[PDB]
Formats: structure tokens, C-alpha cells, sequence
């Protein structure tokens, strides 16, 4: 119970949007429809193209936190410095 | 037997046979044999396919129950309001143990405001302290020490700058509906308050007892 | 219809231009499409902020938009659109929040997590003793849970450990750039005893400890004993300090006091 | 799981993605300017789309949990090593005052 609730993680939004295509599709006013089903379709592009972006951006994020670790190795360094100095 | 021949027959190939194989199961409407017979992505198929068809009576469930081989919906709701977008502000006192006593000894040092403020804003940001259990401390800490008055009225100014300017008469008529059912501190307080026109007369007035 | 599409692409590309060329709640839905296929290729090729404010002066999506850009840009433009909002002034706005706290590590960005929460609110060789140093930081682990002091091995432990470093308390009588969290030293041990203000934060931490101890859940007779004679004991140690021991008890003692009232969970 | 990180590493994801939503759209354009069993195959393919789509999107998500919590090992790494050069600029700054 719990466990699927938590693995269910958005995630329901795209679940949502597969889930209305197939309806108005099993429906199929009928170019209505597929224009809501292109509307769908550009909504979930969009989607795959900020999961992207955001993997970009984790990826990114670990760049700058490795550079941010060697600018703690160079402040450890100077923290040696400073305790001669000290 | 075109059937049993279907499945001894059979990554864009691949994908492409899967989904054929998919639909010929959906199509059928004494499988499971045949699919153990051959994986993980085949079990996946067959969820995807099952998911589809019950999107598309008692011939599928008797289907679903033999490839298996209420209140859900406000425990889904809690776990995710939760998860997601909880508040989490550590309101009371002893919550944030470490939180609210650096605090306090901050206040109470030996006597600049904007270092102060530097310094609580750190602190909020470190130790997750809700910022009306700030402005309470604050505010107390103001009573118990009428000598410096000056310095925690521009306290008060700059840090009520940041936030809603009712949030100083809700929380003094919190203070006082507290002792309703009133030391000359508190009085002195509001008193003060309302001379340097922080707050308006009509929520103190209204948060009254009488 | 696809052709509207194109033509809200068109003329969306200062304001009066796309306000008069839009001269229904669909053709609103391929706009917010198209604002949020331009906000994607500006971000992969500042002006977002201009796009979301044309579109809130048009009026929904910009809460949207907000959300996938600071899901997007990671450090600056981020803390330049946070800004931004900031000068702005429902549950996406939550959402945004709640996954900027989650992002942040609180090493260098703790005034921005102090901004991100205001605006919230505003919603709505020597000899060193290494065993005294365990005994000091186990003291502080006990602070950092309170529900540890029920059983049997760790109560006893935090008398004993407790009973030691307040003798050492009493024993030293000193009688005489920001660090936000605690520095556990152990080469320096000895400038921390120095500052009253360190023995002020123990004895604070003491206190709410023991209020909130006082307001299962039981404790032992003799215990409770024990913690009030321990709290006139630290009351005693805090009208030890120089300046003004005793109004900063009294102080103190206002807030423990409020902190009653505070207790009584006025949800109402 | 190594499968995972190997698709994510070796773009071509999303060229197909925009393939198969090119295919499905010109499903849909045939369906709107359409015999039954062309409707039923044509069903069919539009099926079988919407299941490889529902498929990615989940091993897009996946993917993009895994990287998020491995950027918050990262960060908590770093926020370590942070504390720690922090006790030491403590040390330095006391030790300066105090001398």
C-alpha cells in the first residue's frame, strides 16, 4: 500500500494525459478530438524536454559541486597555511 | 495451432515484435503458458497490455486474474501533500533545540541591527525557525529589557519590512487573549508599538477583551 | 485551428502588438502552449521574466512557467527570478518553494533559504581528554532527541554525563564571520569554555529540555526530583554570568513562561 | 540497473521520441481523413505508441529520480567537507583573537 503509493512518484501527470488519450481515443467532435490529442501529445514533448533539461541540470549541479569540492580542498590547504600562521 | 506458431516466430525490431506480440494477446480476448514459455520485458508487456484493455467486463478480469499467475485515495492525498509541499517550519519552542536557544543568546548578549538581522536571517535559514516564533522571541525579549528601546524598535522596522505588516497585531492579540480567560510589560509593549505607529489601533483594539 | 496555433506563435513574438492582434478558453490553451515553447527556447538558447510579466498583465500559467524555470536554471538566474517573485507580491508557488529548500544545502545558501522561508510566512602532543569530548557531544545528541530519555540505559547514561559536565561547570567559574551551527573542536576544546555564551546556549537547551519534559510519556518520581533541583542548579549557574545573570534568568523565565501558553496549540 | 544509466548516457532518445509522436500524428491524420480492419490496425499502431510513450515516460522519470538523488548525495558531500573547512576557519579566527 504504502510502498506503491510512494513508488507511484509529475509522474501522475503524464499517467493523467496517457490515460485521457487512450479515452477519447477508445471514444473515437472528431477533429476536436484530435486536436485535444495533438494538444496532449505537444504537452507530454514538452514534458520529455524538461525531464531532459533537468538532467542537464543534475548534471551540471555535480560539475560545480565537484569544483565547489576542490575549492574546499584548496580552503583546507589554506587552513594549513593559516595554522602555521597561527 | 497458428497461434502456438505465432509465439515460436517471435532495438526497433524488437520493440516492434513486442508490441505485435502485445497486440495479438489483446486481440485474443492458456496464454501464460506460452509466456513463460520464453522476461522482465515481457512482463512489463504484459502489465502495459492489461492496463490498455482495461481501458478498452468479466472475460478481461478472468484474463487479468489468471496472467497474474476508498480510503487508498485520501492515504495517497496525505502521503503526498506531505511528501511534496509540506510547511515544515518548526513553529513551537523545542522542536529546533540548538534553533531557539542560539537565538535567545543572541538576543540577550551584551550590548549594529542589521549584523542582528544578518545573524537571525542565518539562523532561520540553518536551523528551519519559523519566522512568527522569531518575531515572538524578538518581541519578548524587547519586554524584558525596556532599557534598549530604540535599537529593537528599528529591529522591529526593518524586520516587519520583509513581512506582512498584520502579522505583529495578530500575534499581539494572541498575547493577550492568552491572559483573558496582563502584566504592566505587555501593556508597556503594545503601548510602545502603537506610539511608533507599527500597528494600528483597530486589530489591538479589537483583540481586546472587554 | 492548428492555424490559430500559428498565428498566436506569430504575433506573440510590445505588448499592445500580441494585445491587439488577439482580437475561447482554447485558443488560451495553444497561447500557454506557445509561452511555454518560447520560454523553452529561450532557455536553451532576463527576458523570461519580461514574457511572464507581459502575460500577467494580459490576465494561471506564469505560476507554471515560474515553476519550470526554477526546475531549469540552477544558481543565478534562479536567485534572480526568486527576486524577482519576491517584488511580484497559489499552491504552485508552495511547490516552487518546497523544491528550492529541497535543492539548497544550507553550507552557502542559508540567507537565500532565510529569504525563501520569510517569503513563505509572508504567504499567509597536548594532552587532550577525548572521553570528555564524547561525554559533551553525547549530552548534545541527547538535546538533539528528547524521546531517547525514557528507557532505562540511556536516562542513566544522560544523568551520569549530565551530573559530570555540569560539576565541570560549576568547577570552572571564569567569573569574568558567523558560525551558525556548532564546531566540534577537538584540537581547540577550550575556547568554547571561555565564551559564556556557549555555557549560555547548554543551559538554554537545559531548560527547553526540561519544560517540555515537564509538560508513556512519564517519568520517575525521584527523576522529577531530579530535574527541578537540577533547574535551580542551572538557574544558579546563569545568575553566575557577569553581565546582568540575573535579568537574563528573568528573561528567560518570561519566555519558559509564554512558552505555556505557547504549548496550548492555538490552532483555533 | 546499469541498463538505465547506459540508455541515458548513449539525445537519439528524444529524436526518437519526436519519431514515434511524428508516426502517431500521422495515425491520427489518417484516421481523421478516413475499411474496418484498416480502423482496427490503424488502432492498433496508435496502441502500441501510446504504451512505448507510457513506457519512456517512465524510464524518464526513473532516470530523473536517480539523478536527483545522487545531486543530493553530492550536495551532502559537499555540505560536509564545507563544515568541516568551516571548524577550521573557526580555529583559524579564534586562534588569530585570541593571539
Amino acid at each position: 500500500d504504502d510502498e506503491v503509493i510512494r513508488k507511484r512518484l509529475d509522474d501522475r501527470r503524464i499517467n493523467l494525459l496517457v490515460k485521457s488519450f487512450i479515452k477519447w481515443c477508445n471514444s473515437g467532435e472528431g477533429y476536436s478530438q484530435y486536436q485535444r490529442m495533438l494538444s496532449t501529445l505537444s504537452q507530454c514533448e514538452f514534458s520529455m524536454g524538461k525531464t531532459l533539461l533537468v538532467y542537464d541540470m543534475n548534471l551540471r549541479e555535480m560539475e560545480n559541486y565537484e569544483k565547489i569540492y576542490k575549492e574546499i580542498e584548496c580552503s583546507i590547504a589554506g587552513a594549513h597555511e593559516k595554522i602555521a600562521e597561527c | 495451432k497458428n497461434w502456438e506458431k505465432s509465439g515460436r516466430g517471435e532495438s526497433s525490431t524488437y520493440r516492434d515484435f513486442q508490441q505485435a506480440l502485445y497486440e495479438l494477446s489483446y486481440h485474443v480476448i492458456d496464454i501464460s503458458e506460452f509466456r513463460e514459455d520464453m522476461i522482465l520485458a515481457d512482463v512489463f508487456c504484459i502489465l502495459d497490455i492489461e492496463t490498455n484493455c482495461l481501458e478498452e467486463f468479466t472475460q478481461l478480469v478472468l484474463a487479468c486474474l489468471y496472467l497474474v499467475s476508498q480510503q487508498f485515495n485520501q492515504k495517497s492525498v496525505k502521503i503526498k501533500t506531505k511528501l511534496f509541499y509540506k510547511q515544515q517550519k518548526f513553529n513551537l519552542l523545542r522542536e529546533e533545540n540548538e534553533g531557539y536557544a542560539k537565538l535567545i543568546a543572541e538576543l540577550g548578549q551584551d550590548l549594529t541591527s542589521d549584523l542582528i538581522l544578518e545573524n537571525i536571517k542565518s539562523l532561520i535559514g540553518c536551523f528551519n525557525l519559523d519566522p512568527n516564533r522569531v518575531l515572538d522571541v524578538i518581541l519578548e525579549v524587547f519586554e524584558c529589557r525596556p532599557e534598549h528601546d530604540d535599537f529593537f524598535i528599528s529591529l522591529l522596522e526593518s524586520y516587519m519590512s520583509m513581512c506582512e505588516p498584520q502579522t505583529l497585531c495578530h500575534i499581539l492579540g494572541f498575547k493577550f487573549k492568552f491572559y483573558q480567560e496582563t502584566p504592566s510589560s505587555l501593556y508597556r509593549v503594545a503601548a510602545v508599538l502603537l506610539q511608533f505607529n507599527l500597528i494600528d489601533l483597530d486589530d489591538l483594539y479589537v483583540h481586546l477583551l472587554p | 485551428l492548428p492555424e490559430a496555433r500559428t498565428r498566436f506563435t506569430k504575433s506573440t513574438r510590445n505588448i499592445k502588438p500580441l494585445l491587439s492582434t488577439f482580437s475561447e478558453n482554447e485558443k488560451k490553451c495553444t497561447l500557454d502552449q506557445a509561452f511555454r515553447g518560447i520560454l523553452e527556447e529561450e532557455i536553451i538558447n532576463n527576458v523570461l521574466a519580461i514574457i511572464s510579466l507581459a502575460i500577467g498583465g494580459v490576465t494561471s500559467t506564469p505560476f507554471v512557467l515560474l515553476g519550470d524555470v526554477l526546475d531549469c536554471l540552477p544558481l543565478d538566474q534562479c536567485d534572480t527570478i526568486f527576486t524577482f517573485v519576491e517584488k511580484n507580491v497559489k499552491n504552485y508557488l508552495l511547490r516552487m518553494c518546497n523544491d528550492l529548500l529541497r535543492r539548497l544545502s544550507k553550507s552557502q545558501n542559508t540567507v537565500f533559504c532565510g529569504r525563501i522561508q520569510l517569503f513563505l510566512a509572508r504567504l499567509f602532543s597536548i594532552p587532550i581528554d577525548y572521553n570528555l569530548y564524547r561525554k559533551f557531544w553525547s549530552l548534545q545528541d541527547y538535546f538533539r532527541n528528547p524521546v531517547q530519555c525514557y528507557e532505562k540505559i540511556s536516562w542513566k547514561t544522560f544523568l551520569k554525563y549530565s551530573e559530570e559536565v555540569l560539576a565541570v561547570f560549576k568547577s570552572y567559574k571564569l567569573d569574568d564571520v558567523y558560525f551558525a551551527k556548532f564546531l566540534t573542536s577537538e584540537k581547540l576544546m577550550d575556547l568554547q569554555l571561555s565564551d559564556s555564551n556557549f555555557r549560555r546556549h547548554i543551559l538554554l537547551q537545559y531548560l527547553i529540555l526540561f519544560q517540555y519534559l515537564k509538560g508513556n510519556y512519564v517519568l520517575t518520581d525521584e527523576q522529577s526530583l531530579w530535574i527541578e533541583d537540577t533547574t535551580k542548579s542551572v538557574y544558579q549557574l546563569l545568575s553566575e554570568n557577569p553581565p546582568d545573570g540575573e535579568r537574563f534568568s528573568k528573561m528567560v523565565e518570561h519566555i519558559l513562561n509564554t512558552e505555556e501558553n505557547w504549548n496550548s496549540w492555538k490552532n483555533e | 540497473s546499469e541498463e538505465a544509466e547506459v540508455d541515458l548516457r548513449d539525445y537519439e532518445l528524444y529524436k526518437y521520441t519526436c519519431q514515434e509522436l511524428q508516426r502517431l500524428m500521422a495515425e491520427i491524420q489518417d484516421l481523421k481523413s478516413r475499411v474496418a480492419i484498416e480502423i482496427e490496425e490503424r488502432r492498433i499502431q496508435s496502441c502500441v505508441h501510446f504504451m512505448t510513450l507510457k513506457k519512456l515516460n517512465r524510464l524518464a522519470h526513473i532516470r530523473l529520480k536517480k539523478g536527483r538523488d545522487q545531486t543530493h548525495e553530492a550536495k551532502q558531500k559537499v555540505d560536509a567537507y564545507h563544515l568541516q573547512l568551516q571548524n577550521l576557519l573557526y580555529e583559524v579566527m579564534h586562534l588569530q583573537k585570541e593571539i
